[PDB]
RNA sequence: GCAGUGGGGAAUAUUGCACAAUGGGCGCAAGCCUGAUGCAGCCAUGCCGCGUGUAUGAAGAAGGCCUUCGGGUUGUAAAGUACUUUCGCGGGGAGGAAGGGAGCGACGAGCUCAUUGACGUUACCCGCGAAGUAGCACCGGCUAACUCCGUGCCAGCAGCCGCGGUAAUACGGAGGGUGCAAGCGUUAAUCGGAAUUACUGGGCGUAAAGCGCACGCAGGCGGUUUGUUAAGUCAGAUGUGAAAUCCC
């Protein structure tokens, strides 16, 4: 069934009036591997409490990547905040060559081969979004033909 | 290679790795179950990066290989088609030194690596003294005619009798030969490894 | 070699200078660049005058600066 | 103008933005040659030569629910810097979903049309 | 003086000479004009000890190309 | 180092002591050295005790002392007149101190 | 010029052996010359199969190490034994090249035969055969690897963020641990990350940044139609594509 992947976890600390309250954050990637992905980022006092809460949010917000022979349709360049992400399809026998933040989202996405890179800001939280955003702008011939 | 105390790596990995006398009740992991050092008794606190790290660790420890080639083979297996995890074990399981071990010619991969380097092992006639040699299917791996006398292999193959071999292999105690049928799948291999945890680590 | 240029001067005798111009791409940028060169062609018959766009061909070095000679006049005049 | 081709392309990129039925554009053999691929591919209904005294190209644009028949369309080869691609340089516009018009000796054709013929040329524009 | 001698590819445990027609000035293992064959002292790599290619050298012979003493022996063996 | 050389010799001009900055307070041992490069810079003297006089002549390594603003070089003990630290049980690789029998 | 000496410097070696082989000069040839070169020596400076060991080994009574003082760890024992099998000794002794000479033939071609092995004895093979040293750096974070004791903004640590005023894992010591497995650390030097000159990859209202304006030369750019030339541009063939290399 659905498969999860922990991108990264941050301690996170804020100076609240009365002392220091700690709240852990966590980036999770839920995906079956045949065309669906899900990014979640929830907070919690405990690490596991955030991990679980994150996976729940990731499964609530999923997208459908139109995979084609273990690859993507056309190249895309998503630009979230200061961060930037680019994607480019590649023939078989290539391998998911990209950042851990993107690869983890691509592996579960079902993508078998793809070339990518991060530009501008490289924030792990901003790159994942730019990644899922680019996976949305993705279109197929049937879509471009039907929508036209 | 590491070259050193292997009976300590087993406990450290939590799992009982087969380095040598893993069969006898002498294996420290059987007497005491905990990593080496003084902090082996205290309750460990592993993290995400921890499970993945210690995961590939035992993986590379089993075959006893450097971190370089182990990483190189990962890139390759991850390049070709098919599930990476599956291909991974395939390449590592294809190593000559490894094959020799599975065949029974050597008590372990460490001893097997030695046998190969000592030119005491041949492949399809011609001899091969490189442990990092990739053994393909239909390739026969037998002992050297001159090495057919050394007591070491004489005792190893002697114990090999009656002992079953993997489905991806087939040896002949009599001729002291062997054949590499095909590439072993994750189903055939029963290693205490989680191919999905080792891949995530290299993802970062 | 045949080169095309203009007669920017006919002061000397039997010696006319032809200003040949060419267009070549920049080795780095690639954009076309304009470059000309003055060649002292021979004209014993003092036929060619200033403003004449004639053709130039390689011939026996009449001198150190002159190694070309007038062949044919393309047009009549364009000062 | 500076680059008639770019003008036409823009005058069409504009008409579609305002959802105009038809758009005018000064005629030209090259222009017509282009409009020929736009109608065949399915970017436009068709076109017709109009003009009382001045030759024009009444282009009849078509639309659909959702996105326009021509989302993007821009010239990559301008007079300031011409570009030429070889048989293996022809880039597949949007994984093939879209096409690119190139001017070769064989005549004005698209990526697939030029790829088949086995020749390359100046990349007019992408659509 | 154009001469036809042997070009030693000589390597640790690998003796192979290349009967080539080159100028006498050029080094023993320098730029040669054209190879006409090869020579294997031990003749272990291949069964074909040498391949003179008569017709080839037959051209240089008379063109002014002189053959050394050693090479002449191999050449004569054809 | 001028010639971008790993090490450079030089004759000491004066072996005086200096005091750390605001966050610290002590008597760090330094010495002005006239490297063959033609420059007269100050170098720090590692160890709990040295034997550098006026005509010391010691090889300079190159290291900035966060405590002493200016001392961008360190002295290589164990070379030339700079006798290595005595009874150095730990840092022997540095300061130059032969392993006792 | 080769080897070497002294000086300088942080610092880099045998004033060794020898010509048979390959190659070169001269001679018809015989043959002569040739530290060109072929080797050995000194220095782990580097790389490859073994720095402080390899393999074997007792539910494990000592010692070193760590410790929440329960324990755990080093587990040839921390003893021994054997080892990959070093070193060392004896014998044989390579070319990864055959002639010079002599016999047959016109001491020419060709054929045949003999001497000489390492370079005026290394490698490798065979035999014998003793286990036969071991240390440094570091352990707050980046950097993988822990506490007790001492001291106490005291003494000291620090590339940056910092730490130390009686619980300091970053001070000194000790037990333990990580790294190196003579490498690993350290110092010095070269390249990119920097899309921070950005042709591919960039900006100029307020962050660094548009000339105060007009006008105007060169230059850049510039409507449309036709013809000739076709110099630029593009295409085919051919020559060179220095060799070497980059790439496969």
């Amino acid at each position: 069934e659905l498969q999860e992947k922990l991108i990264a976890v941050n301690r996170v600390s804020k100076t609240v009036k009365g002392g220091r309250i700690f709240s852990f954050t966590a980036l999770t990637v839920v995906g079956d591997g045949n065309g669906r992905v899900g990014f979640g980022y929830g907070k919690a006092r405990e690490v596991p409490a955030a991990i679980q809460k994150a996976m729940e949010k990731a499964r609530r917000n999923m997208i459908n990547v139109a995979l084609n022979n273990g690859t993507l349709q056309h190249p895309v360049k998503g630009v979230h905040t200061g961060s930037r992400v680019f994607m480019q399809p590649a023939s078989e026998g290539t391998g998911i060559i990209a950042g851990g933040a993107m690869r983890a989202v691509l592996e579960v996405a079902g993508v078998h081969n793809v070339l990518a890179k991060a530009y501008g800001s490289t924030n792990p939280i901003n790159v994942v979004r730019a990644t899922i955003d680019g996976l949305e702008n993705m279109n197929s011939p049937e879509m471009v033909a039907a929508k036209r | 290679r590491y070259l050193g105390p292997k009976l300590k790596l087993s406990r450290r990995e939590g799992t009982d790795l087969f380095l040598k006398s893993g069969v006898r009740a002498i294996d420290t992991k059987c007497k005491i179950e905990q990593a080496p050092g003084q902090h082996g008794a205290r309750k460990p606190r592993l993290s995400d990066y921890g499970v993945q790290l210690r995961e590939k660790q035992k993986v590379r420890r089993i075959y006893g290989v450097l971190e370089r080639q182990f990483r190189n083979y990962y890139k390759e297996a991850a390049r070709l088609k098919g599930n990476t995890g599956e291909n991974l074990l395939a390449l590592l399981e294809g190593r000559l030194d490894n094959v020799v071990y599975r065949m029974g010619f050597g008590a372990t991969r460490a001893e097997a690596r030695q046998l190969v380097s000592h030119k005491a092992i041949m492949v399809n006639g011609r001899v091969v003294n490189i442990a990092s040699y990739q053994v393909s299917p239909n390739d026969v791996v037998s002992i050297r005619e001159k090495a057919k006398k050394q007591s070491r292999v004489k005792a190893a193959l002697e114990l090999a009798e009656q002992r079953e071999k993997p489905t991806w292999l087939e040896v002949d105690a009599g001729k002291m030969e062997g054949t590499f049928k095909r590439k072993p799948e994750r189903s055939d291999l029963s290693a205490d490894i989680n191919e999905h945890l080792i891949v995530e680590l290299y993802s970062k | 070699r045949t080169l095309q240029g203009r007669v920017v001067s006919d002061k000397m005798e039997k010696s006319i200078v032809v200003a040949i111009e060419r267009f070549v791409k920049h080795p780095i940028y690639g954009k076309f660049i304009k470059r000309t060169t003055k060649l002292h062609v021979h004209d014993e018959n003092n036929e060619c005058g200033i403003g004449d766009v004639v053709e130039i061909r390689e011939c026996r070095p009449l001198s150190k600066t002159k190694s070309w000679t007038l062949v044919r006049v393309v047009e009549k005049a364009v000062l | 103008m500076q680059d008639p081709i770019a003008d036409m392309l823009t005058r069409i990129r504009n008409g579609q933005a305002a959802n105009k039925a038809a758009v005018t554009m000064p005629s030209s053999k090259l222009k017509v040659a282009i409009a020929n691929v736009l109608k065949e591919e399915g970017f436009i209904e068709d076109f017709k030569v109009e003009g009382d005294t001045k030759p024009e190209l009444e282009l009849t644009l078509k639309y659909f629910q959702g996105k326009a028949v021509v989302e993007s369309i821009q010239r990559v080869s301008r007079p300031g810097l011409r570009i030429y691609k070889r048989k293996d340089e022809l880039p597949k516009v949007m994984a093939g979903l879209g096409i690119a018009v190139v001017s070769t000796s064989k005549g004005v054709m698209t990526d697939r049309a030029a790829r088949q013929a086995g020749l390359g040329g100046e990349i007019i524009c992408y659509v | 003086m154009v001469t036809i001698r042997l070009a030693r590819h000589g390597a640790k445990k690998r003796p192979f000479y290349q009967v080539v027609v080159a100028d006498s000035r050029n080094a023993r293992n320098g730029r040669f004009i054209e190879r006409v064959g090869f020579f294997n002292p031990i003749a272990s790599e291949k069964e074909e000890g040498t391949r003179l290619d008569l017709d080839r050298i037959a051209h240089w012979v008379g063109q002014g190309a002189t053959i050394s003493d050693r090479v002449a022996a191999l050449i004569k063996e054809v | 180092a001028l010639e971008a050389c790993p090490q450079k010799r030089g004759v000491c001009t004066r072996v005086y002591t200096t005091t750390p900055k605001k966050p610290n307070s002590a008597l760090r041992k330094v010495c002005r050295v006239r490297l063959t490069n033609g420059f007269e810079v100050t170098s720090y003297i590692g160890g709990e005790g040295h034997n550098l006089q006026e005509h010391s002549v010691i090889l300079i390594r190159g290291g900035r002392v966060k405590d002493l603003p200016g001392v961008r070089y360190h002295t290589v003990r164990g070379a030339l007149d700079c006798s290595g630290v005595k009874d150095r049980k730990q840092a022997r690789s540095k300061y130059g101190v032969k392993r006792p029998k």
